[PDB]
RNA sequence: CUGGAAGGUUAAGAGGAGCGCUUAGCGUAAGCGAAGGUGCGAAUUGAAGCCCCAGUAAACGGCGGCCGUAACUAUAACGGU
RNA sequence: GAUAUUGAAUGUUGGUACAGCUUGUACAGGAUAGGUAGGAGCCUUGGAAACCGGAGCGCCAGCUUCGGUGGAGGCAUCGGUGGGAUACUACCCUGGCUGUAUUGACCUUCUAACCCGCCGCCCUUAUCGGGCGGGGAGACAGUGUCAGGUGGGCAGUUUGACU
RNA sequence: GCCGAGGUGGUGGAAUUGGUAGACACGCUACCUUGAGGUGGUAGUUUACGGGUUCAAGUCCCGUCCUCGGUACCA
C-alpha cells in the first residue's frame, strides 16, 4: 500500500517556479530517493511532505503523522542525549558527545542523524546523509536503510550510494517531478532512451515542416507566374485564373493539414543536458617552496591528535589529505594556517597567496547581496567576469538573493566562484565535493587536474582523489603519516627481492624451454625444479 | 506575471474582492483591511 | 439458432459510440451446442449457456 | 570429483585453459585475457602459466587433484601451463598434445603480405 | 512490412486501502458515531499495439552544395570543407 | 485480452484462515542486556560439570538447539561494570524451515466437454447429415458478451466571409 | 522595382542572449625533423555596417549595403 500521495504540488519563491504538477507516491516500505540539481526544490520538497512549507498549490496527502526531518545545517542541533536507542548509532560510528561547538563538521551529521534515525519513524525526509563520511560510516548507513523499519526519502547526488540504496526515484528536473522504479544505474539508461525518443520525434516534425513549408513555397512561386502570364494569349483569361486557384487551393489544405499534425503531435523541443564550463586558471609565477611543518604536535586537553609530525611540502603538487572519520583533517589547515597550538614550529611562504576552502558553511557576510559581496568594477566586470560565471556555472537569475536565503547547496557555490575567478594561486579544499552535483562535482574533478599545483584535497571521497592526488597524508594513530604511494605492510628488503628474483628467473627458464620445446634438451628442466622449488621453499617462510 | 487576485477575509473567512497583482513584484501573500458586508466593519483581507 | 429450452434468441440495438453516434448492431445467445435429451432420444440441439449451468440434464 | 582432463587451447592471441571432466563437463575456466592482459600480453607463456594457475585454485574445490592434460592448437604456453599445474598443488600424468589437424580438409585464408 | 522484446507505457475485467451519505447510540449544546445498506473509489495485477532494437529497395520512396588549384585561354585529373 | 462454454492431476512463488518456533553483543564485562513488571531462589537419577559430533546464526566474540560419553554439579540476587541486571511472562517482525485449507499467476500432463472439409459399419442404391466403433486435436480452438489496438475496405459529413 | 534567402578568419562553415581573431576541420606564420621539400611534431592570427535594449548582443529590435533565386520591361 501506499502512505503518502503528492498530486499537482507547486511552490513559489522569488525565482521563478520552482516545482510544478508533481504525481508522486510514497510506499510501505519504498527506499525512494531525491535526485536533481541542486536549488531545484531538492530539499523544498521535504519541507513540502513535512508540512515545514506551506505549499502553493496541490494536494499532499499524508496517513501516518511521524516526519524524521535531519536537514543540512542545523546550525547548534541540540543535546537532548534521550531515547538511548540513538546512543547505538553515536557510539557504532565511533563519535564522542562531549561538545557540539568544538566538533569537527565530519561529526556533527553522524550526530544529527543519529538523533533523528532514533526518535521514531516510519518515514525518514533527510537530505544528504553521505556528506563527510568516511566508507565504513557510508557502508554503515547501507546497512541501517536495508534493515529499516519503513521508507526513506533521501537526497543522495551520489551514483555510488543509490546502487545499493533505492527503489525508487523522484528526480527533479525542468520544474517537474518525474518518478522511476527500480535502480539509479539504469534510471539514466531509461533517461537518455526517453531523450533519444523524444529527440526523434523532434527531430522529425521540424524535418516535416521545413518540408511542407518547402513544397508549399514552390507552388507559391508557381502561383505567381501562373497568375501574371495569363491574359497573353489563347484562352480568353479564365481558363489560365482558374489554375492558379486550383494550385491555391492545395497550398491551404497542405497548410491546415501541418497545423493539424502540429496540434496533435505537440512533441517539444529536448531541454539541453547540464553543462558548467566553470574551468580556473591560477598561472602565476610562482617560486618553489611552499610549506614546512616541523615537529607538530596538537592536542585537545587530554584529547591528543598531532606529535612530531614532520612534513614539508613546496609548490606544484597534489596533496591529498585522507582521514577516515577524525584524523583533524580540518583540525591541521587550521593549525597549519593559524597560531594556538601548533605546538612546534609551522613555516609557510609569507608572499604566497592561500585560497582556503572550508568544510563548514559559516563565513558568509550575511544578508548581502552577491552584488554587493562579488567584487565587480565596471561594466562587463558584471557580466564578462562574474555573472556569466554564476549562471555558466549554476546560477538563474538570482543576482540577488541573500546568500544563506539561497538554497545551500549553492554558497559552497559562492566560495568557489569567489576562489576561481581570481587565480590565487593556492588552494585548500578542505572537503569539496559533498554538497555538489554529480554534473558539478565533476567538473571540479576534471579541472583541478589540469590546476597549476600546490593543491591541498581533503576528500572522504575514494574516486574524487584519483583524479586529485600525487602525495598522500594519511592521518592516524600518533600523528601524520606522509605517504607518497599506498604505503602499506612495510615494504621489506630480503623476503621481496628473493620473490621478484626468483619468478623473473622462473620465467626466463619457462619462456626458454616454452619458445623451442625439443633443443638444447635438459638442462632447462633441473633449473626450473630448482627454482620452483626454491620459490616454495622462500615462500614458506 | 499578472494573476488574477481573490481578497478573502479573517473574522468572516468570506471572499469579497478581487484586484490583481505579480507574481515577482509581489511574491508573498499580500493582505488589506476592506469592507466585510457580513461582519459590516473594516477588515484585514488575505489573498487565497 | 434460438435456444431450445427457452426463447433465447439473437435481438438487436445499437452500438452507441463515442459522440453517441448510433450504428445497428446485433446481441447474440451464449448457445454452445450440446447433447440433451429433449425428445426420448438424444438430439444434439443448440442449448444457451445461461440455461446449461446445473438446470438441463445433460 | 577427483580426476578430470585439461583442455589447453594455445593460439597466436590467446591460451586458453578449461578443466573439465571426463565426458566433458567443465569445472572452472580462466583465459590469458579474464587474467586482466589485453593487449599483446595475451600471448606471452607467463599468462598461460597465471591461466593455468587458475583454471587450478578453481578446479580445486568441489574438486579434483590428477589431471590429464590434452594440448590443442598451435602457441608458445603448452610447457609452463603443464608445469603450473605440477606446482600448483596438482598433478599431471599424460600429455596428449592434440592440435586439429585437416587432412586436406577446407581451404586456408590467405597469406598475409599479399 | 518482417523478426526480436529484456524494459517503459497501455484498456476493460480483477482487487478494495479508504472517503462520503444515511443511522441505533453517546452527547445539557456543539458535534461524534458501531453494524448494515448504498454512492464513489487509491495502491496492485492486466495482452496485443505503440516507444525500442535489427533486416528488407524488381518495398513506399529518395539520389546535394560551395571554395581553390596546370606553359593562363579556358576548364579541372587534384585538394579542402 | 478477460469472461462463459470448461475440468483432472504435479510442482512453483506471494498472501491469508489454523498453526511450529528461532533469531538480540558500540565499550566497560567473567560474557550476547531489546525493553517494559514480579523477583532470592531455581535445574537436577523422567540426569549436572566436562568431552565430542552435527542442523543454525554470527558484528568469528561466542551463542543456539539436538544427540551421544559422563556422574552429582550447575545457575540466580548480592560482588564488579556501566545508561541500565542475568532463574519465568510476553511481545518486538529485525532474520528461517515444515505441514493443513483456500488464495492469485506460470509451466507441463491427462481426458470426459467442444472440434475433425480423418477411417470403418448402419440408416442407405447418397462426396449431404447422423448413430455407433477407432484415430487425431483437446480446455486450446471455435462461438457469445465485454474491452483495447488496427481499420479509406466501407459510410455520413464538413471544407467561412469581404473582394 | 517587389517577394523569399544568406552575408563570419585566406576557405567551407556549426554556435537555443552567457564570452571566440575565434570553439571545429583546412589553409597561413615562426621553429623542429630531413641534404632540401612533402608528411609528422611544437607555438601562433572584431561575427556586412552603424545605432540602441541588456549587468551581459553573432544572436533581441530599427535602419543601410552586397550576393543568390523567383516575379517584369525589352531583345
Ligand atoms: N527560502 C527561499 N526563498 C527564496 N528562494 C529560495 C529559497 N530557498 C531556495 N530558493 C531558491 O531556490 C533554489 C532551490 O532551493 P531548494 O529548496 O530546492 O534547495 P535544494 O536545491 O533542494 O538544496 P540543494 O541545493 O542541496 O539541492 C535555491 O538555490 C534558491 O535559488
Ligand atoms: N577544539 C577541539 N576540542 C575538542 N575536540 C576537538 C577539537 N578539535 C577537534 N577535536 C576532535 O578531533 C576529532 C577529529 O576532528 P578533525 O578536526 O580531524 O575533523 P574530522 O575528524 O576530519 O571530521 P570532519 O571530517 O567532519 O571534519 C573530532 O572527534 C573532534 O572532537
Amino acid at each position: 500500500k501506499e502512505i503518502v500521495t503528492l498530486t499537482n504540488v507547486s511552490y513559489e519563491v522569488k525565482d521563478q517556479t520552482v516545482f510544478k504538477h508533481v504525481n508522486a507516491s510514497v510506499q510501505q516500505g519504498d527506499i525512494i530517493g531525491i535526485i536533481g540539481k541542486n536549488g531545484a526544490g531538492k530539499s523544498t520538497l521535504l519541507h513540502l511532505i513535512h508540512n515545514d512549507l506551506a505549499p502553493a498549490q496541490g494536494q499532499i496527502l499524508r496517513k501516518d503523522i511521524k516526519l524524521a526531518l535531519v536537514e543540512q545545517e542545523t546550525a547548534a542541533y541540540s543535546f537532548a542525549d534521550q531515547t538511548p536507542a540513538e546512543k547505538k548509532l553515536l557510539e557504532k560510528w565511533h563519535v564522542p558527545l562531549r561538545d557540539f561547538h568544538q566538533l569537527s563538521g565530519g561529526e556533527k551529521l553522524k550526530a544529527r542523524l543519529a538523533k533523528g534515525l532514533s526518535e521514531d519513524a516510519d518515514l525518514l525526509l533527510l537530505d544528504q546523509p553521505t556528506n563527510h563520511l568516511d566508507e565504513k560510516s557510508l557502508q554503515f548507513l547501507i546497512q541501517q536503510l536495508k534493515h529499516y523499519n519503513g521508507t526513506v526519502i533521501l537526497v543522495s547526488h551520489d551514483r555510488y550510494f543509490l546502487d545499493e540504496a533505492a527503489t525508487k526515484i523522484w528526480s527533479l528536473e525542468d520544474q517537474t517531478l518525474i518518478e522511476f522504479k527500480g535502480n539509479y544505474s539504469g534510471y539514466m539508461k531509461f533517461r537518455e532512451k526517453k531523450r533519444l525518443t523524444q529527440q526523434r520525434e523532434y527531430e522529425k516534425q521540424q524535418k516535416m515542416v521545413e518540408r511542407i513549408e518547402a513544397q508549399m513555397n514552390g507552388l507559391a512561386s508557381w502561383s505567381e507566374k501562373a497568375h501574371a502570364q495569363s491574359t497573353k494569349k489563347e484562352g480568353f483569361k479564365e481558363y489560365h485564373r482558374v489554375k492558379a486557384k486550383r494550385t491555391d487551393a492545395q497550398i491551404k489544405s497542405k497548410q491546415k493539414r501541418l497545423e493539424k499534425e502540429l496540434e496533435k503531435a505537440k512533441a517539444e523541443p529536448v531541454t539541453p543536458e547540464y553543462t558548467v564550463r566553470f574551468s580556473i586558471d591560477t598561472t602565476h609565477k610562482t617560486g618553489k617552496r611552499f610549506l614546512e611543518v616541523q615537529n607538530v604536535t596538537k592536542a585537545f586537553g587530554e584529547r591528543t591528535l598531532f606529535k612530531n609530525a614532520n612534513f614539508t611540502i613546496q609548490h606544484g603538487e597534489k596533496v591529498a589529505i585522507i582521514g577516515p572519520n577524525g584524523s583533524g583533517k580540518t583540525t591541521l589547515l587550521n593549525i597549519i594556517l593559524g597560531q594556538e597550538t601548533a605546538e612546534g614550529s609551522v613555516w609557510v611562504s609569507p608572499s604566497a597567496n592561500i585560497g582556503y576552502l572550508t568544510q563548514e558553511v559559516f563565513d558568509l557576510p550575511l544578508e548581502q547581496t552577491p552584488e554587493e559581496l562579488f567584487e565587480n568594477e565596471t561594466f562587463k566586470a558584471r557580466g564578462h567576469v562574474q555573472n556569466l560565471m554564476r549562471h555558466l556555472g549554476f546560477t538563474a537569475a538570482q543576482w540577488t538573493e541573500p546568500i544563506k536565503h539561497m538554497s545551500m547547496g549553492e554558497r559552497v557555490k559562492i566560495k568557489l566562484m569567489a576562489y576561481i575567478l581570481e587565480e590565487k594561486d593556492v588552494l585548500i579544499l578542505d572537503q569539496p565535493t559533498n554538497h555538489l552535483d554529480l554534473p558539478s562535482r565533476e567538473q571540479l574533478e576534471e579541472t583541478l587536474s589540469q590546476y597549476s599545483g600546490t593543491l591541498l584535497a581533503v576528500s572522504h571521497d575514494r574516486y574524487f582523489l584519483e583524479k586529485t592526488t600525487n602525495s598522500k597524508l594519511v592521518i592516524s594513530n600518533n600523528g601524520i603519516e606522509k605517504q607518497l604511494a599506498a604505503a602499506a605492510a612495510a615494504a621489506a628488503a630480503a623476503a621481496a627481492a628473493a620473490a621478484a628474483a626468483a619468478a623473473a628467473a622462473a620465467a626466463a627458464a619457462a619462456a626458454a624451454a616454452a619458445a623451442a620445446a625439443a633443443a638444447a634438451a635438459a638442462a632447462a628442466a633441473a633449473a626450473a625444479a630448482a627454482a620452483a622449488a626454491a620459490a616454495a621453499a622462500a615462500a614458506a617462510a | 506575471m499578472r494573476v488574477n487576485i481573490t481578497l478573502a477575509c479573517t473574522e468572516c473567512g468570506e471572499r469579497n474582492y478581487i484586484s490583481k497583482k505579480n507574481k515577482r513584484n509581489n511574491p508573498d501573500r499580500v493582505e488589506f483591511k476592506k469592507y466585510c458586508p457580513r461582519d459590516k466593519k473594516s477588515t484585514l483581507h488575505r489573498e487565497t | 439458432r434460438k435456444c431450445v429450452i427457452t426463447g433465447k434468441k439473437t435481438t438487436a440495438g445499437n452500438n452507441r459510440s463515442h459522440a453517441m453516434n448510433a450504428s445497428k448492431r446485433t446481441w447474440g445467445a451464449n448457445l454452445q451446442k450440446v447433447r440433451i435429451l429433449v425428445n426420448g432420444k438424444p438430439k444434439k440441439v443448440y442449448v444457451s449457456a445461461r440455461a446449461l449451468k446445473s438446470g438441463k440434464v445433460e | 570429483i577427483e580426476s578430470g582432463i585439461a583442455h589447453i587451447r594455445s593460439t597466436f592471441n590467446n591460451t586458453i585453459v578449461t578443466i573439465t571432466d571426463t565426458h566433458g563437463n567443465a569445472i572452472s575456466w580462466s583465459s590469458a585475457g579474464a587474467l586482466g592482459f589485453r593487449g599483446s600480453r595475451k600471448s606471452t607463456p607467463f599468462a598461460a602459466q597465471m591461466a593455468a594457475e587458475t583454471a587450478a585454485k578453481g578446479s580445486i574445490e568441489h574438486g579434483l587433484k590428477t589431471l590429464e592434460v590434452t594440448v590443442k592448437g598451435p602457441g608458445s604456453g603448452r610447457e609452463a601451463a603443464i608445469r603450473a599445474l605440477q606446482a600448483a598443488g596438482l598433478e599431471v600424468t599424460a600429455i596428449r598434445d592434440v592440435t586439429p589437424v585437416p587432412h586436406n580438409g577446407c581451404r586456408p585464408p590467405k597469406r598475409r603480405r599479399v
